[PDB]
């Protein structure tokens, strides 16, 4: 009927996309790992070999993976073998002034496949349009996204 | 067949992924939690792939220096002297 | 009788579904096509 | 050497504002010609208002200065320069989510880019 | 009837979404009634996924005709379609 797709995630899904995406979240080594192979889960799947990763955001005095970093972190192993980065920007759900006033997340801009700034809803990744799912079913391919 | 390696495994067998048989997360956890305390590891996570079936793949990746079977073979040791320390300690506590 | 196609015809074994048989789903009503769409099957244990 | 500021600055507010981690601290220094205001985890780093520091953007933190030094360390790509209102250039670091924004005078920040950065803030 | 010469043709040099489901298909078919495969197999099994190898090389007879409104049709050759 119209252009806005209908697949997406909901309830739950979503939810603990506004806590994880946030960042005052931090993460160690380990839940950083765990949690990556959780969401992946290549074996079920197939056609990739060995799992990579980024760069921890900080790295003194200890060192912590951040949620953004996360959600990069499965798009960067779901990028097929020669296509650039993702990049797009994009207003999100959850309105800027719910975080602080003049509040940076706001809206999701990230460049070459990595979530620079803004934290993922319904908006983003569901049953909305111009998000995060759409543009990889866009750029990558149905299959893909 | 209680430990097999997945088709997924490289050569060299640096990343490689066992599927340990009829285990859930009581071992899958702890001897996860032992292989991270080793250096040479880069990547270990476990998963199941439905809870209807009792299988964990288990997934672990190294430097080139150390293959990964030798990782599991002393990731295991290590637990089993922990589990051996944590007994020691509560039978020698109550008489 | 004499129309031999019948030494080129295979023997066709009737197999069960097995983990890639694409099967449709549907939901009556079925009002637009989105409705009646095709997954592939994984085959799980236990449940019914 | 890589180094892309060697700056010293100064705090003046600093927020906490539904966060009980990352906090965001204002910290215009120098002559008041470099405005900088970054995210910092306040919870493994506590910084005050008008905590002294030593922040210096690298490119490639390979060198003793990593321990000597260094008593801090992030990373993350810097995603937009602008030159606005003046010969006066604004950068945006993201660190993956904790931001950073940097305001200085097209000098002391001439060779800042488009690629990773390796924050060090020492007290 | 006509059938449109080789030098003019009209039609979209694109293989339609449709088309190559069908090709594919009929391939699949054609070969799972033990015929010739035209690419090395590397050990897959289903008789379908061998022609979706075949696909990816372009090494695939059966050539469609594409049946205008007027009645007429063009002969594409499964490498000429893009």
């Amino acid at each position: 009927t119209s252009g806005d797709p209908l697949r997406g995630l909901i309830q739950d899904h979503v939810v603990m996309g506004v806590w994880l995406t946030c960042k005052d979240t931090f993460y160690t080594r380990d839940e950083y790992q765990q949690l990556l192979f959780q969401a992946l889960k290549p074996d079920e799947t197939g056609m990739y070999g060995r799992i990579k990763t980024l760069p921890p955001a900080i790295q003194r005095p200890g060192i912590y993976w951040t949620g953004k970093q996360i959600i990069s972190s499965v798009l960067l192993n779901l990028k097929p073998s020669d296509r650039p980065g993702l990049n797009l920007k994009s207003k999100a759900k959850v309105p800027g002034k719910y975080w602080s006033p003049d509040s940076e997340e706001g809206s999701v801009l990230f460049d070459d496949g990595e979530l620079l700034c803004g934290i993922l809803d319904k908006s983003s990744f569901g049953a909305s349009a111009f998000g995060l799912v759409h543009s990889v079913h866009e750029l990558y391919g149905p299959d893909i996204a | 067949e209680k430990i097999i390696i997945l088709p997924g495994h490289s050569a060299d067998l640096t990343s490689v992924t066992f599927q340990i048989q009829k285990e859930d997360h009581t071992l899958g956890n702890s001897l996860r939690y032992v292989i991270m305390k080793n250096p040479e590891v880069e990547f270990c996570g476990y998963s199941i792939p439905h809870p209807s079936e009792a299988k964990m793949n288990f997934r672990i990746q190294t430097a080139p220096s150390t293959t990964a079977v030798d990782v599991l073979r002393k990731g295991l040791d290590d637990l089993i002297d922990l589990c051996d320390a944590v007994t020691e300690k509560f039978t020698e506590q109550l008489p | 009788y004499s129309y031999s196609r019948l030494i080129n015809t295979n023997k066709k074994v009737y197999r069960h579904v097995r983990n890639g048989d694409m099967l449709i789903l549907n939901r009556q009503p079925t009002l637009h096509k989105p409705s009646m769409m095709a997954h592939k099957a994984r085959i799980l244990p236990g449940e019914k | 050497e890589s180094v892309l500021l060697d700056e010293i600055f100064t705090v003046t507010s600093v927020d906490k504002q539904k966060y009980q981690r990352v906090s965001r601290i204002t910290a215009v220094s120098g002559q008041n010609d470099m405005n900088l205001t970054l995210d910092i985890n306040s919870q493994i780093y506590p910084l005050e208002k008008d905590a002294t520091f030593s922040l210096q953007i690298t490119s490639n933190l390979n060198s003793p200065d990593l321990k000597e030094a260094a008593d801090y360390i992030m990373y993350g790509k810097v995603y937009r320069v602008e030159e606005a209102k003046d010969e006066k250039v604004s950068v945006y670091v993201s660190f993956g989510g904790l931001l950073m924004a940097i305001e200085g005078s097209h000098r002391k920040l001439y060779r800042l880019s488009l690629d990773h950065v390796y924050l060090l803030l020492r007290r | 009837g006509k059938a449109v010469a080789k030098e003019d043709r009209t039609t979209t040099p694109y293989m339609t979404k449709y088309e190559r489901a069908r090709i594919l298909g009929t391939r699949a078919l054609q070969i799972s009634m033990n015929a010739p495969v035209l690419v090395d197999l590397e050990g897959e099994t289903d008789p379908l996924q061998i022609a979706m190898k075949e696909l990816a090389q372009k090494k695939i007879p059966l050539l469609v005709r594409r049946y205008l409104p007027d009645g007429s049709y063009e002969d594409w050759s499964v490498a000429e379609l893009i």
